[PDB]
């Protein structure tokens, strides 16, 4: 129970336990311009 | 060798455009040098409840930060936290011959709060909206060619953007607003509440039939204004009742700051949008009253203006009267008796002129009768500025001089009214 009983961590730097903000990675490069054809991570996944 | 501002008293709210950087690279994101046949991408991804704009302000007290974040919101409605989520990414693939680089810059949104009082700035705040970016591309640059020496470009902004000056009054915050819960037919009156006590305020209200209006004090007095709100009428609605949507951003149509001259507002008000009415401080405990009366007759050949009550008319001579000019294209009246007893043909030589603004001029005989008021056009296409044309006309008539303001050269406009004989 010590263990696991962690203190409760503050939320994100902003303020808030809600959601994280998200961002674009990567691209496919072309005939079909694959700019938006990507991946989508959360922003910080850890901030609190 | 600035420019004049016809702007009516009050806080505006200026949107200079967007894409501005600070200078010497202090928002340069950076530069990336991508390979021929490769691919790059500069990524600027924000947190929630971040990103610090720019601010500066000439009276904090006044103007502060939270102040200026209200009235963004009052003209845009626009909050920092909305910048929070944006995301802005630039994408750049170099062609296979030879390399190419890329630079990106943090921008900002430009947005300017003043406090227009009398011809001038009494009070200028500067906020800077961070923006979704600036990215200019080159060709890779050889190295070296050379290094030549430069020095800074001191303190300032560059704007990347394109050219933008949108200009929005809003409600001033200070001041009450007062409510006309119903819609207005062709008649009513308004008794000023003593809630307010003095303060100069705003009257919300609503149109029943859309049409010509005129709308006064008791006795003319005091001057009053009218804004539009803007926006307004498309949301929700009741037939013949008052619905705010608390809208904040306001246009000036017509009205005089100088709280003594006697004047009447002609104006044409549409049932699908909300208007405000200021009027300024009222320095007496004597009671007065808004009046709203819908105009059938030639009163209608008023429209959009404040017409002006000269009473000082009763000599031969030089006479000149200051207002604030109007706008390009906007209208000022005036309405004036002449010296001398109405026995229909004493006759008096008039001059009419203005001293610095070029403006149309067309008077109106003016012969109330039984039915209302009668205007009747006696001459059109004057040009008042520096006239030197007369016109006879009868002791003891009334006139009223409409003026189209076609130039601006002063922030007030100076008519004069010289009467010989």
């Amino acid at each position: 129970l010590i263990s696991t009983a962690i203190p409760f961590p503050y939320g994100y730097i902003g303020g808030g336990y809600y959601a994280p903000n998200m961002i674009t990675f990567g691209s496919a490069p072309k005939k079909k311009l694959n700019s938006l054809i990507s991946s989508t991570i959360p922003f910080p996944y850890a901030g609190y | 060798t600035q420019r004049v501002l016809p702007y009516s008293n009050g806080l505006y709210v200026i949107n200079k455009g967007d894409g501005y950087i600070r200078t010497n690279d202090k928002d340069l994101i950076g530069t990336l040098l991508i390979e021929a046949g490769s691919s790059g991408s500069i990524i600027q991804p924000r947190l929630r409840n971040t990103t610090r704009p720019l601010f500066t302000t000439s009276n904090d007290t006044k103007f502060s930060q939270q102040y200026t974040e209200e009235r963004l919101k009052d003209a845009f409605n626009v909050q920092l936290f909305n910048t929070s989520t944006s995301l802005f990414k630039f994408v750049e693939e170099a062609p296979s011959d030879k390399n190419i680089c890329i630079k990106a810059y943090n921008t900002y949104e430009k947005y300017e709060l003043i406090d227009y009082q009398n011809g001038s700035i009494v009070n200028k705040a500067e906020y800077y909206l961070p923006s979704l970016g600036y990215c200019e591309v080159t060709n890779a640059p050889s190295p070296e060619s050379e290094v030549v020496k430069m020095q800074v470009a001191e303190d300032g902004f560059i704007q990347n953007g394109p050219e933008e000056e949108i200009v929005v009054g809003v409600i001033d915050p200070s001041e009450n607003i007062q409510e006309i819960n119903t819609a207005i037919s062709d008649n009513y009156t308004y008794n000023i509440p003593g809630i307010v006590n003095n303060n100069p305020f705003y009257i919300l209200f609503t149109v029943n039939t859309t049409g010509i209006y005129k709308i006064n004090a008791q006795n003319n007095l005091p001057s009053l204004k009218i804004y539009e709100a803007i926006g307004s009428g498309n949301r929700n609605f009741q037939s013949g009742n008052l619905c705010d949507d608390d809208i904040k951003a306001i246009n000036y149509i017509t009205g005089f700051d100088s709280p003594n001259a006697k004047s009447y507002l002609v104006v044409l008000l549409n049932k699908d949008k909300n208007y405000y009415i200021r009027v300024p401080q009222t320095s007496s405990n004597i009671e007065n009253q808004i009046q709203f009366k819908r105009e059938e007759g030639d009163l209608r050949n008023l429209m959009n203006s404040s017409v002006n009550i000269i009473d000082n008319l009763n000599s031969t001579g030089a006479h000149y009267y200051t207002r604030q000019s109007p706008d390009v294209h906007d209208y000022i009246s005036y309405e004036f008796t002449i010296p001398g007893n109405f026995n229909n043909k004493d006759t008096s030589n008039i001059r009419l002129y203005t001293s610095y603004n070029q403006g149309i001029g067309t008077l109106f005989r003016v012969t109330e009768t039984i039915d209302g008021y009668n205007l009747i056009n006696i001459q059109q296409n004057l040009h008042l500025l520096n006239n030197t044309n007369s016109i006879r006309l009868l002791n003891g008539a009334i006139y009223i001089l409409k003026v189209e303001v076609t130039e601006l050269n002063n922030y007030n406009i100076r008519l004069h009214i010289d009467i010989t004989n």
